[PDB]
Order: C-alpha cells, then structure tokens, then sequence
C-alpha cells in the first residue's frame, strides 16, 4: 500500500544444555536475527538512527516473543527455539519458569492457534510493536507513528482482502498485542533476575543491557 | 439492518453510561476549561493550599497527608468499583455469562476502567476531584514523599496521551465496554461467550468511531492499541501497590479493594 | 470467596 | 555489544 503487507512478508519470509539456559541462548542467536528483519520495512530506513535503535532495545523481545510462539503454533504443551530445541512445559516447570511459560502456551501460541494466524500479520504486528513512538526521543514525533498509522492500514486492508468472512480479525490482531505486553514485562522482569545476581549461561548480545 | 442494531447497543450504553458515572468527559472538560457557571474548583497547589480547601472536600483523617490523599484516591475507587460494575451489568449478554466470570472480568478490568475513564478529568497540569470541586496539580502530587508521589504521574502521562484522541462520552462507552468483556484475563472459565459479546462492542465500537469521527483515519487501531499502555500503567500500579504494603503501616485497605487485589497478579 | 463483587453483581 | 549498532545498521 503505502506500506506493503508484502514488502513486509519479505522481513518475514526472509529473516526465518539445561532448559534454564537453553532458551536465552536461543534468543541471543535470535537478536541477530531481528538486527536484520526491521531492516526492509518501508519508509524506514529514512530520518534517524539511534532512534531506530531506541526502538529494537524498546521490545527487542516482545517482536522476539511473537517470533518463537508463532512458531510454536504446530507444538503441544512447548516451543520450538531458535536453534531446534523444545522446552516442553515440564522442563519449564520444574526449571522454575513454568508459569510465565504456561501465558506464553495458552495466550499468545494457543490464541495463535484458534484463529489460525498467519505469518503477514505477525510482521504487521511486529512493525507496529515496532513503530512504537512511545520511545524517548525523536526529531519527529509523528514519525514512528503517522508510519505506524499505514501499518494499520493496509494491515487493515489485507485482513479484509484475505479474510472476508472475519470482519473482526483486524481487531483480535491488535488485540492479541496486549497480553504480548504483559509478557513482555515480566519475561524482562525474569531476565534481570537471572542476571545480575549470577549462575545463567548469559550470552554477549541479550546482555546489551538489562 | 445489522449496523441499526449496532447503533442500538451504541445508544444503549451511553444512555447506561451517562446513568451511571455522575461526572462525564463533556462536564468535565466544561470545568477544566471553565466554559461553566459553578465557580471554579478550589486549586490545590501546595500544602498550605492542601489545608484551606481539605474541609469542603469528598474516618481515620488523623493520618499524615500522603497517607489521607492515598486513601481519598481508594475510597473514591471503591465508588468507582461499583459504578462500573453497575455499567458492566448493562451490556447486554454480560449478566448471563458465568457468575465467576463476571467476577474475573471486573476484578481484572476495573483498574483499565478507572484510568482511562480519569483521563477524561485530566489536563496535563492536573487531575478534577471531588466531582468536580477541586482541581489537585500534578506537581503537588509529585511532591508528594515516596511511594505516594509515584501514584498519579503515570496517569497523567497516559492520559495526555490518550485525550489526544479526542473522544467523546458516547465513544468511551463502547470503548469501556470493550475493556470488561476481555477474553484473555486469566482463569476465565468460558472464554467464547465474552468474545461473542466483545466481538458485537468491537464491530459497534468500529461504526462508533468512524460515524463519529469520519476525518480520523485509525481512530479505532490507534485507540484498540492504547489496550496496551493501560495494560501497563495497571502494572506498574499494582507494584506500586505492593510497595505501600510492604512499606507502609496497619493503613486500612478497604475489603471491596481486598478482594479485587486478593491474588490479582 | 470474593463474595462483595457477587453482591454487587447480583444486586437488582 | 557496547554502541556498535550504527553498523550494524548503517553499512
Ligand atoms: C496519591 C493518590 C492520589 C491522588 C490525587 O487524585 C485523587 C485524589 C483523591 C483524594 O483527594 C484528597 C484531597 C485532599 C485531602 C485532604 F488532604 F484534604 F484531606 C484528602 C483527599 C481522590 C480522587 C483522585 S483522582 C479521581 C478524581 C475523580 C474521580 O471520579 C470522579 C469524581 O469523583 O468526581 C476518580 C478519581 C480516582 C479514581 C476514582 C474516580
Ligand atoms: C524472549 C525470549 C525468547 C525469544 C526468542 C526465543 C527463540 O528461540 O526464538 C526464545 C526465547 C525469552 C523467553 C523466556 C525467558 C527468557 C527469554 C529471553 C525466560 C523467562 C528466561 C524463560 C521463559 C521464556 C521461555 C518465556
């Protein structure tokens, strides 16, 4: 559109041992990975650049949360990582983590799941996730935002193209962003704590700070 | 045909809204602006300010004065509490989904339901107490000592934000009617029947909008994503609200209050 | 438990 | 790792 749920498939289709430490792991191999999908996402590698740092340290891991629990849309009770791996929920509830583990199954993946998500609208909602103005500091304010305001457009607009007999799918994708929040929170909330305290296989890039 | 009954349940809950919560947006903002014949509400800026105006205002008041405006913040919630429950009870369906659920959604939604209808009494400079009567600025209320100088400035930064879409009353009852009927507060027992139910509020919230405020392309996305602040500021405030436990006294915690807390994460 | 929302609910 | 990300994004 003027921005295009295709230019955005591309990000997408593009950027493709103990349970307690496996999973950061994962996601360190994972913020590489989400250096290089916000890369093609029209109109935005215009203005600044800090700025479109500010932002990828903003949610790093909820663009990141969705990533893996889309993916686990074909697992039962568990994820698939970024290397392979399974964290089954049994290793993750005795691994300590189970609860914040069960929110991510039954709210988001399951969610996912039942409504049948594709994988357009997780870059959609990722890239307003990422367009996120509500980052400190930027020579326009309007900027992360009059540009997140076309991701609600055509997202808009390829949700009734693709899914004529939804109509209230446009809102259930931004209604799914929510418990993202939430889980974003306290999955940071736990980072910190298995962190400057000791004992966890931290990696060098999830360590860029928190 | 569908879109007659959609402004149906529209006026429906606008009509229950305006019955139900005696200080609306449109009173409001006439104060704030002073477009109104009452005098205007009595200013508190400082403490000397705090005490001239504390008489004529909305039990154990021999408490300090962060302590005595906490617990004038959580009566007024309690109020509140009831208001919205009494509103909740007028969408239609949401009286014959299961009692337990019922419960959960309030006991999740309230707090989304007290700050963002709040907003609509604040201005960036202050909140409107009192129905009205008083206007407490929001640097008195950062001066206020830790914790309680942290309660309200979260607010006020949300709603600058969110009054910058520039809703009406007849907008807010939809909206807030959407917020109640959330199918992901958890330990929901049936889930589908409150999505039925917020599915119809989405579709008229969408007619709502666009009816309302055809120049103000995405007003419903923009809106749907302040969902996800206020599923913060709720956050951050519960925390908060630890911390006066773990931090502060015997202070009576209304039990209307305890229950909605009671193992509310 | 969280029998004062029941009454308010259930109130008519 | 420490800055870094100008690079990392402006090749
Ligand atoms: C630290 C926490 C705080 C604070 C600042 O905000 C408030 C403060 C109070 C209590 O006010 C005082 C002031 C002075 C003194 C004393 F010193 F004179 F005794 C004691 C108490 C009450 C309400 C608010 S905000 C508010 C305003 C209107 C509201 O509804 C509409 C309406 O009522 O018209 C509601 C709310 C909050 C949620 C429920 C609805
Ligand atoms: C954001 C996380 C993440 C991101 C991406 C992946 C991936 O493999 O693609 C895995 C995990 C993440 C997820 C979790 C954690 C910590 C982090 C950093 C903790 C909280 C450590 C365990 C619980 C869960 C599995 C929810």
């Amino acid at each position: 559109e003027d921005m295009p749920v295709e230019r955005i498939l591309e990000a997408e289709l593009a950027v493709e041992n103990d349970p307690v430490t496996n999973i950061c792991q994962a996601a360190d191999k994972q913020l590489f990975t989400l250096v290089e999908w916000a890369k093609r996402i029209p109109h935005f590698s215009e203005l600044p650049l800090d700025d479109q740092v500010i932002l990828l340290r903003a949610g790093w891991n909820e663009l990141l949360i969705a990533s893996f629990s889309h993916r686990s849309i074909a697992v039962k009770d568990g994820i698939l990582l970024a290397t392979g791996l399974h964290v089954h929920r049994n290793s993750a509830h005795s691994a300590g983590v189970g609860a914040i583990f069960d929110r991510v199954l039954t709210e988001l993946v399951s969610k996912m799941r039942d409504m049948q998500m594709d994988k357009t609208e997780l870059g959609c909602l990722r890239a307003i996730v990422l367009f996120n103005p509500d980052s400190k500091g930027l020579s326009n304010p309007a900027e992360v935002e009059a540009l997140r305001e076309k991701v609600y457009a055509s997202l808009e607009a390829y949700c009734k193209h693709k899914y004529p007999e939804q109509p209230g799918r446009f809102a259930k994708l931004l209604l799914r962003l929510p418990a993202l929040r939430s889980i974003g929170l306290k999955c940071l909330e736990h980072l910190f704590f298995f962190k400057l305290i000791g004992d966890t296989p931290i990696d060098t890039f999830l360590m860029e700070m928190l | 045909p569908e879109s007659a009954d959609l402004r149906a349940l529209a006026k429906h809950l606008y009509d229950s809204y305006i019955k139900s919560f005696p200080l609306t947006k449109a009173k409001a903002r006439a104060i704030l602006t002073g477009k109104t014949t009452d005098k205007s509400p009595f200013v508190i800026y400082d403490m000397n300010s705090l005490m001239m105006g504390e008489d004529k205002i909305k039990q154990e008041q021999s408490k300090e004065v962060a302590i005595r405006i906490f617990q004038g913040c959580q009566f007024r919630s309690v109020e509140a509490v009831q208001e919205i429950t009494e509103y909740a009870k007028s969408i239609p369906g949401f009286v014959n989904l299961d009692l337990n659920d019922q419960v959960t959604l309030l006991k999740y939604g309230v707090h989304e339901i007290i700050y963002t209808m709040l907003a609509s009494l604040m201005n960036k400079d202050g909140v409107l107490i009192s129905e009205g009567q008083g206007f407490m600025t929001r640097e008195f209320l950062k001066s206020l000592r830790k914790p309680f100088g942290d309660f309200m400035e979260p607010k006020f930064e949300f709603a600058v934000k969110f009054n910058a879409l520039e809703l009406d009353d007849s907008d807010l009852a939809i909206f807030i009617a959407v917020i109640i009927l959330s199918g992901d507060r958890p330990g929901l027992l049936n889930v589908k029947p409150i999505e039925d139910i917020q599915d119809n509020l989405l579709q008229a919230l969408e007619l709502q909008l666009k009816l309302n405020h055809p120049e103000s392309s995405q007003l419903f996305a923009k809106l749907l994503q302040k969902m996800t602040d206020l599923r913060q500021i709720v956050t951050e405030h519960v925390q908060l609200l630890q911390v006066i436990k773990k931090t502060e006294t015997d202070m009576s915690l209304h039990p209307l209050l305890q229950e909605i807390y009671k193992d509310l994460y | 438990t969280s029998h004062k929302l029941v009454q308010l609910l259930t109130t008519t």
